[PDB]
């Protein structure tokens, strides 16, 4: 392990957590708008949206419908995906900080004991 | 480390090499963000030189910061302008490498010596967008910018 | 005190959303304005070496951004604006700089005269 | 770290002052959910005190959660239940502030040394819903709960 390593990972993963955190809320807003417009329609990093449709996949009437269902779904999915990803980043930050502080303490101790052993051997 | 650390103040200019940069094949493995010079002042090497140099460090530091993020979140989240600076940062990174006369036994390339003006010009042109159309690998291991355009051509098929 | 308190408040809000900036492809006008002020202020915080400025020049430049005058100015230009603007006030507006000093703070008059200078200067700059 | 961890062996409580809390104008800047206490035990401070303390703590924790939706996702689609959690929580959070006798000279306001009995009653009543008909500011920088109602009337 290395304090250099942890410190950088920590800096990156802390930015990832905030960024992803923001996306969660953005999607969330889009999801709200999209759901309001989903009312009238039925009277006629997106989680796993893309994968589902593409796997099962391989006028104007339906088009609008799908599109409306699509946007709602995607934003719900994305919201969920980013919410979870920022949570995962949070836990990983906490865990990395713990490792950082164990290493920081072992390093202090280890350097000091070298100094004492050298001193004492005189 | 105490040895290298205490040496710094004794210098007027420092060129710091990095194993990480060497590992990528960028030679000389100079760290553009950790090499300094007392004379790097507009009043000495001049304005064009000074601005270009700071302009290169900046785009390189910007990139360095997006790296770790976009490696996880995917580059698709980058806006055109951002993915534009990312493209030129990598080109600049490669144009910073150079075949050494003394390193021919290692690079398998003919050494190259680039005059200050040419260095300034080329980098200024990359910063300025003038070579967004050449692929990165054209800038890898060449001398003057002109060779970057040649190599770009060279890549036919 | 006056101008500093505002800038510090705005930079702290900026530091909060700062990360979302380069990834906020579709950000709401609320946080979008926070990013704009923040960059502007950050730009005004840059200063070349060997040229320490007097307190009144400091407050005048901070004023420009903290008052939103440079919100629509492109961030890359801020630095250029600042130097030209400051040279102008040091030249033609010594009385204003004097007032800001002597009067202790930014009086209603000074604030009014600053409005006219920045807005007109900016327009010429963007011209 | 060995220093703080050795210290904590002897702590019976912690008082946390926060720049954030401060900035909300809540003085003292005591963080209600960070500050902890060992004697905050039913068998020690009594069951009443305990239930009200927890009750305030939870209302605050819930509010925190809800806040994400409130300002961002629009504070409108809030269930009858959620509408009250937010309103009471904000009053309680404001009622947690208090004028100190020490600041008197500067704030020009009599400091209020509030008796444990008064404290328990107040927060108990706000959790209950008895004061769900007064303006927030009425619970801001007061002492005894009575003073909260009094300010309300004066503010209208």
């Amino acid at each position: 392990a290395t304090l250099k390593d942890i410190t950088r990972r920590l800096k990156s993963i802390k930015n990832i957590q905030k960024i992803t955190k923001s996306m969660k809320m953005v999607a969330a807003a889009k999801y709200a708008r999209a759901e309001r417009e989903l009312k009238p329609a039925r009277v006629y990093l997106c989680g796993a949206i893309h994968s589902s449709v593409a796997k099962q996949m391989k006028l104007a009437n339906i088009i609008y419908y799908s599109l409306k269902e699509s946007t709602t779904s995607e934003q719900s999915a994305r919201m969920t995906a980013m919410d979870n990803a920022s949570k995962n980043a949070s836990e990983m930050i906490d865990k990395l900080t713990l490792t950082f502080n164990r290493t920081r303490q072992a390093v202090i101790t280890k350097e000091l004991i070298e100094i004492i052993s050298g001193a004492a051997a005189l | 480390d105490p040895a290298p650390a205490t040496t710094f103040a004794h210098l007027d200019a420092t060129t710091v090499l990095s194993r990480a940069i060497a590992e990528l094949g960028i030679y000389p493995a100079v760290d553009p963000l950790d090499s300094t010079s007392r004379i790097m002042d507009p009043n000495i090497v001049g304005s064009e030189h000074y601005d270009v140099a700071r302009g290169v460090q900046k785009i390189l530091q910007d990139y360095k910061s997006l790296q770790d993020i976009i490696a996880i979140l995917g580059m698709d989240e980058l806006s055109e302008e951002d993915k534009l600076t990312v493209s030129r940062a990598r080109k600049i990174q490669r144009f910073l490498s150079q075949p050494f006369q003394v390193a021919e036994v290692f690079t398998g390339h003919l050494g190259k010596l680039v005059p200050l003006k040419e260095t300034i010009k080329g980098f200024q042109q990359i910063l300025a967008g003038e070579y967004d159309h050449l692929p990165e690998q054209a800038f890898y291991m060449v001398g003057p910018i002109e060779e970057a355009v040649a190599k770009a051509d060279k890549l036919a098929e | 005190k006056q101008v500093a308190g505002t800038m510090k408040l705005e930079l702290a809000q900026y530091r909060e959303v700062a990360a979302f900036a380069q990834f906020g492809s579709d950000l709401d006008a609320a946080t979008q304005q926070l990013l704009s002020r923040g960059v502007r202020l950050t730009e005004l915080l840059k200063q070349g070496q060997y040229s320490p400025m007097a307190i009144e020049e400091q407050v005048a430049v901070i004023y420009a951004g903290v008052r939103g005058y440079l919100d629509k100015l492109e961030p890359s230009k801020i630095t250029k604006f600042e130097n030209a603007f400051l040279s102008h006030v040091i030249s033609q507006h010594q009385a204003l700089l004097g007032k800001i000093r002597t009067d202790g703070k930014i009086s209603e008059e000074s604030d009014a005269k600053l409005k006219e200078i920045v807005t007109n200067f900016l327009a010429g700059f963007e011209a």
